C-alpha cells in the first residue's frame, strides 16, 4: 500500500499543477479554447484518484467541479471569471485535501470544505437555470 | 492457459496499479505489461506475444488510424475487455465495447463504498469462453 499512496500524492499533484496553470492561464487573459479540455482532464484525473483509494469525500468536491467544468465544455455556458475564481479556490482546497489525506492515507472531513460545496452548487444553478 | 497473461492499458497510473495489484492476488492471471497510451501499447504488445488478454479503458482516445485496437484484434488473439468508469448498466458503454470489437465490458474497480470481485468474475468468463 506504500507505493499506492506515493503515486496518489505525486499524481494528484501534478493534476492539481495542470488545473492551476490552466485557471491562472485563463485569468490572465488566454482563451478559453485552450485550456478548457486541459482543466476537464486534470480534475477528472484527480477524481478518479480519489476514487480509486475510497476517498468520497475528496470524490464529491472533484465531482462537483467537474460538472461545472462539462457545463462549459457541453453546456455553452461562457467560462466567465466567476468560474476561474471558484475553480482556482476548488484547487486550492483540493491541494490542502491532498496533503492531509496523503498523509492520514484516509478521507477527509468534509467540515472545511462545505462553503466551496455550496459555492459551486450556487454558481451550477445560476448558470444553468 | 495457466497462468493467463494480461496487459492493462489506462492513461491513468492510479488505476493501473490498482489492478495489477489486484490482478497479483489471482491465481490465473498474471501482469506481463502496462500501458499509458496507444503507442506504448503497441510497443509493448508487439514485443510480447503471449499476451492473452487485454484490459483497455474505454476513456483512453483512440489512435488516430486506431493502430492499438486494429494491431490488437487483427494481429493478435488476445481477448480484449474494455474497463468503464461509470457503471455499465445505463451507459452507452456496452453497445460502444461491441462496435469497437472488445470481447466485453467491465466497470473499473474501486475502494470505493467485493472490490475486484465483479472484474475477476468478467475476466475468467472471457477466457473460459
Ligand atoms: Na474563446
Amino acid at each position: 500500500m506504500d507505493e499506492i499512496w506515493a503515486l496518489y500524492a505525486d499524481d494528484g499533484a501534478q493534476a492539481l499543477d495542470a488545473m492551476e496553470a490552466s485557471l491562472l492561464a485563463l485569468q490572465a487573459g488566454e482563451d478559453a479554447a485552450a485550456h478548457v479540455g486541459p482543466l476537464f482532464r486534470a480534475v477528472h484525473t484527480f477524481k478518479g484518484n480519489s476514487r480509486v483509494l475510497g476517498l468520497s469525500v475528496v470524490e464529491s468536491r472533484a465531482h462537483l467541479c467537474e460538472d461545472l467544468i462539462g457545463l462549459v465544455r457541453d453546456a455553452g455556458v461562457p467560462m466567465d471569471g466567476e468560474i476561474v475564481e471558484i475553480l482556482l479556490f476548488a484547487s486550492d482546497t483540493l491541494r490542502a485535501m491532498l496533503e492531509e489525506t496523503a498523509a492520514s492515507r484516509a478521507d477527509v472531513e468534509g467540515t472545511g470544505s462545505e462553503a466551496l460545496m455550496d459555492q459551486l452548487r450556487s454558481k451550477i444553478a445560476r448558470c444553468s437555470r | 492457459g495457466s497462468p493467463y497473461n494480461v496487459m492493462i492499458v489506462d492513461d491513468a497510473a492510479m488505476m493501473r496499479l490498482y489492478i495489477a495489484s489486484f490482478i497479483k492476488t489471482l491465481p490465473d492471471f498474471k501482469v506481463v505489461a502496462q500501458a499509458a497510451n496507444g503507442q506504448e501499447a503497441l510497443d509493448k504488445l508487439a514485443a510480447q506475444p503471449n499476451v492473452d488478454l487485454i484490459l483497455l479503458d474505454i476513456e483512453m482516445p483512440v489512435m488516430d488510424g486506431m493502430e492499438f485496437l486494429r494491431h490488437a484484434k487483427l494481429k493478435t488473439r488476445a481477448k480484449i475487455c474494455m474497463l468503464s468508469s461509470v457503471a455499465v448498466s445505463g451507459s452507452p458503454h456496452a453497445a460502444r465495447a461491441r462496435e469497437l470489437g472488445a470481447d466485453g465490458v467491465v466497470a473499473k474497480p474501486s475502494g470505493t463504498v467485493k472490490t475486484g470481485g465483479e472484474l475477476a468474475r468478467t475476466m475468467r468468463t472471457l477466457m473460459a469462453a
